[PDB]
């Protein structure tokens, strides 16, 4: 989807830092919940299944 | 070629004109039944005679400058009984900093507000307008609400004094601000209380206030009233927005003139562009417009996000490989600067 | 971690002068010399130093293939107007960790060579210069 | 950039001529007789020019 | 575009002195040295320089075949009248891009050699000089 | 016109000192050094020079076969009376165009060597001098 | 170089024409003239190809 | 606790003259000279002194880049009107304990340099003055 | 905004004496020295000053190429008639902001050098003077 040339210069302020994410360790973990069975592989805090309860989220 | 001419003439003293300013271009739209078109007015003497005396007085009010006369006046004349959009279309072609139009109606003001907001947000062009009674939340719209300005035993409406305000703003140099700037020509303002002034300045109006001596502007705020994390209190000031717009225009001109289509998109050319932008920022720092210690750099996160969008596998990729990867026709950069503010509030405690 | 292959070879160097790439480059050099003052402190046998400022000095050597420096500076030098330039050097050895790219700014040359040739000798040009500013791009 | 004999077009031509391509080595196919036809393939890369620039400035 | 064959060989050099071709040139040299003054600016760590003028210096080396320099300057130097000369140098290598031809003007020589010989050694003459002006003809 | 044979060989040199032929000359040298003053002219970037005078300097090296210099200067130097000499040098290579013969006048020597020998080393003597005048005989 | 943003000095005026329409037209694949700061210049340097396949991509 | 780094370097100075910053400042100094009278007391061998007043003296040197002093004092001095000025000097070395700022008031200059130039030399201007009062800001 | 290039170089100076340009000018300077009187005010520790007038002083140095000053003042000085002159000095460096031109009026020279020469040294002449008025043309 090509378009017209875009030359934008934006003004902003007050960025913030984050925490580095590492490729070091692997952990095996067991949970109990009545939905979303089977294994679950997670890399980041945003790709968590909404099926699990908050207590399981903790 | 004629005989040699040695003429020695005697004359009286003549009055001295105020010095011209290099900065400040203001465009005005006038409605006259005769002499339509675009006229470039450099000096107060050169005005076409076809215009009415009232349009001449509007031009003359626009001509006067706070510290210096504005650099150039662009006047577009339309006969009337026509849509304002046809004049806005012609004005899109030219280059200007401020837009004012003394003979205004509510629909015309709405049209101008929408047009300038659209330009600033989508067209990526930084322009401003001075409007009579407009509640627009954008920084590009200046709202000046003062009723019945009397100059030299005359009556000027709120909508038709915006030319004078625009001339005042354009005459001010970059180092200074329009706060507490006094107008000697103005004589009388209708009575008004201080608490109302505080409420209006909090609302976002640029109004006239009566202080010890002549009339003067209360505060130099914009019409922006709603703040976010990205847009803070700094953007409500005319001076800061003006210097930001100047930086934007200069960088855009350089980029368009020297880089679009001319050079191939490779990492070395990106480094050359970065060096050029850094040199421009250093030049700005020397003139004291902005603070020292400004930096320019490749925006790594945006480039990595763009590579992810195109399906490139980032696994087993070095940081240098990601930084130097091919990005098609896109260049991602980021910079950082700092700007100061003028002196406006003073507290002095005296012990006796 | 170190392997003898990790030392940078100078054959993998590149130079841009005034925005133009130069292919017939032999060596590039840039260095800052600090100005120091001796300070004797009472009761102390070891004398100390105070840092005051610095000098940037460099040189460029290139094979004689064109009249680059003539076109750059010759006509302006005579008229009394001195030009200033920017140079970018890149060192990128495939067997090293990464690249090193530095921009050297406010460069003023020391001399201009009009003719230097000898029978049976190939032509070369050496151009010393001074500078004041620099920037870092992609350091290791 | 690379230049080499176009293998797929050569194999297609060999099939069209009735030759059998089974139990044939890659090298045998590469230097087979192809009458008056020569099939070659080359691979090069080109870069585009700068068209869109993004500049983020923080105050 | 850059090739090893494009480097100019000094065997293809030619010299004219005072309008007369010299077939016996071994090397020719001409160079301008700039005069610079250090300027320390308050609030800046890197010291800057101001360009003030230049010196032209060169030399000619030639095989000893005739008394060229004697006839040129010997009698006039004793009388107290100093002569000035013009030289043209051309470098034209067939494998390079083009030719380089420069005229050096207002040349004053530094010394005069009357005799310098050694048993078993072939004769050579070295003549340094200074100059003030120059022109460009056919630069690359 | 030039052939490599036209370069003068120094083996074909001859020297007369004080009217007496010296068969044992290794090298002869004579040269005039000009005195110059820098002159900066307003409105001109290239600084010029003014000629003021000259210095003649030379040297003679000879195999150690006799006490020539002792007999020439030793007794007179101690008494406070300095002698002056005239030397004639001739360079005549059969394969060159012609001969070159110069007379060097008003020669004053710089030093006197009484003894300089080493075991396993053959003897040689070096005698620098200064001079003021010269003449030309048979220049090419 | 490329033909993007190449200015045509001879041309004087174009019919009134909106930006989003230009985006849509170049998206379909068209060469059009646009009004921009300064003179009149070419919007983009695309050709008529609009089919995207594994054999022929965006380039 | 004395360290070599704590010694103030003069490259970190700054000057304000008549409310306007001067970028080309080279030297600044100010000093108060006390007036003393010798007093001999009967029965006392050592002579004592009495303090009676002081006189303030200073000087400024700037690089010659503009006609600042001309515009400051030239026309006024002719007519018989003498202006007085205020100067602020700031010395802030990053390695030192802190900044030092002094205001020098009631300044009267001693002379006016219309022109002083030299071929081959860069321009400088020296301006002495006298003052009466001072104030302390940001003392250490 | 201070740059090293903006410092005025004295090689770009020019001088007009009595309406005629002097090409051989080496140096020029002019200065006004203020006359001050010390005043002590009761109750005030610091001494103040009163401005009473000024005296103008200057000097000119030229390369010795002609008898300009002789023709200017020699015969007139003997008879008892003292001439006054006008001098114009211009300093216009291409790298500076602009030109600076000053006219110095009512000039009276201090002496006349009939002859000053030295063997081995080039000729120079120094001429001090006093003046009364000045005018500004093309101030920066």
């Amino acid at each position: 989807a090509i378009g017209l040339p875009s030359i934008n210069i934006s003004f902003k302020e007050l960025a913030t830092t984050v925490k580095e994410r590492s490729a070091r360790g692997i952990i095996a973990m067991v949970l109990k919940d009545a939905k979303a069975l089977g294994l679950n592989e997670i890399h980041e805090k945003e790709d968590i299944p909404v099926d699990l309860s908050a207590e399981n989220k903790e | 070629i004629g005989l040699p001419s040695i003429n020695i003439s005697f004359k009286e003293l003549a009055t001295t004109v105020k010095e011209r300013s290099a900065r400040g271009i203001i465009a005005m739209v006038l409605k006259d039944a005769k002499a339509l078109g675009l006229n470039e007015i450099h000096e107060k003497e050169d005005i076409p005679v076809d215009l009415s005396a009232e349009n001449k007085e509007y031009i003359n009010l626009a001509l006067m400058g706070n510290v210096n006369t504005p650099n150039k006046l662009l006047v577009y004349v339309i006969e009337g009984e026509a849509d304002i959009q046809t004049a806005l279309d012609f004005l899109e072609t030219k280059e200007f900093n401020y837009l004012c139009m003394p003979k205004a109606v509510e629909a015309d003001k709405t049209a101008i507000k929408n047009w300038i907001i659209k330009l600033r947000d989508i067209d990526k062009v930084k322009v401003k307008a001075v409007l009579g009674k407009v509640v627009g939340n954008h920084e590009g719209i200046i709202n000046f609400t003062t009723e019945d300005v009397l100059v030299g035993e005359k009556k000027y409406s709120v909508d038709e004094f915006t030319s004078r305000v625009a001339g005042l703003i354009a005459g001010t140099p970059l180092s200074q601000s329009v706060t507490y700037t006094k107008l000697s020509d103005v004589v009388d303002i209708p009575k008004m209380t201080k608490v109302d002034a505080e409420s209006r300045v909090n609302k976002g109006e640029l109004i006239l206030i009566k202080e010890a001596g002549a009339i003067r502007i209360a505060r130099g705020v914009n019409s922006l009233t709603e703040l976010t994390a990205e847009k803070g209190e700094m953007f409500q000031k005319i001076k800061i927005v003006d210097t930001l717009d100047i930086i934007h225009s200069d960088i855009r001109k350089v980029i368009i003139d020297d880089y679009i289509g001319k050079v191939t998109n490779s990492y070395d050319n990106k480094c050359l562009l970065i060096v050029a932008i850094k040199s421009y920022l250093e030049e700005l720092e020397k003139s004291a417009l902005i603070e020292s210690d400004s930096t320019v750099e490749i925006d790594f996160e945006a480039q990595k996000s763009y590579l992810k969008s195109k399906g490139v596998d980032l696994s087993y990729m070095t940081l240098q490989e990601i930084k130097e990867a091919n990005t098609g026709s896109k260049v991602f950069l980021k910079a950082k600067i700092k700007v100061l503010d003028a002196m406006e509030d003073i507290d002095l405690s005296i012990e006796i | 971690n170190m392997e003898a292959r990790n030392v940078m070879s100078g054959t993998w160097g590149e130079l841009w002068l005034d925005g133009n790439k130069v292919a017939e480059v032999k060596k590039f050099q840039a260095k800052m010399e600090f100005t120091k003052e001796d300070i004797i402190i009472a009761g102390q046998m070891g004398t100390d130093t105070k840092y005051m400022g610095y000098k940037g000095k460099g040189s460029i050597t290139l094979y004689h293939v064109s009249s680059r420096m003539h076109k750059l500076i010759g006509e302006k030098i005579k008229r009394g107007s001195e030009p200033r330039f920017v140079a970018i050097s890149k060192l990128n050895d495939p067997d090293s960790y990464g690249a090193e790219r530095i921009a050297v700014k406010n460069i003023a040359f020391d001399d201009l060579t009009l003719a230097d040739w000898e029978v049976g000798v190939k032509g070369e040009i050496e151009a010393p210069f001074t500078f004041t500013e620099y920037d870092f791009l992609d350091i290791i």
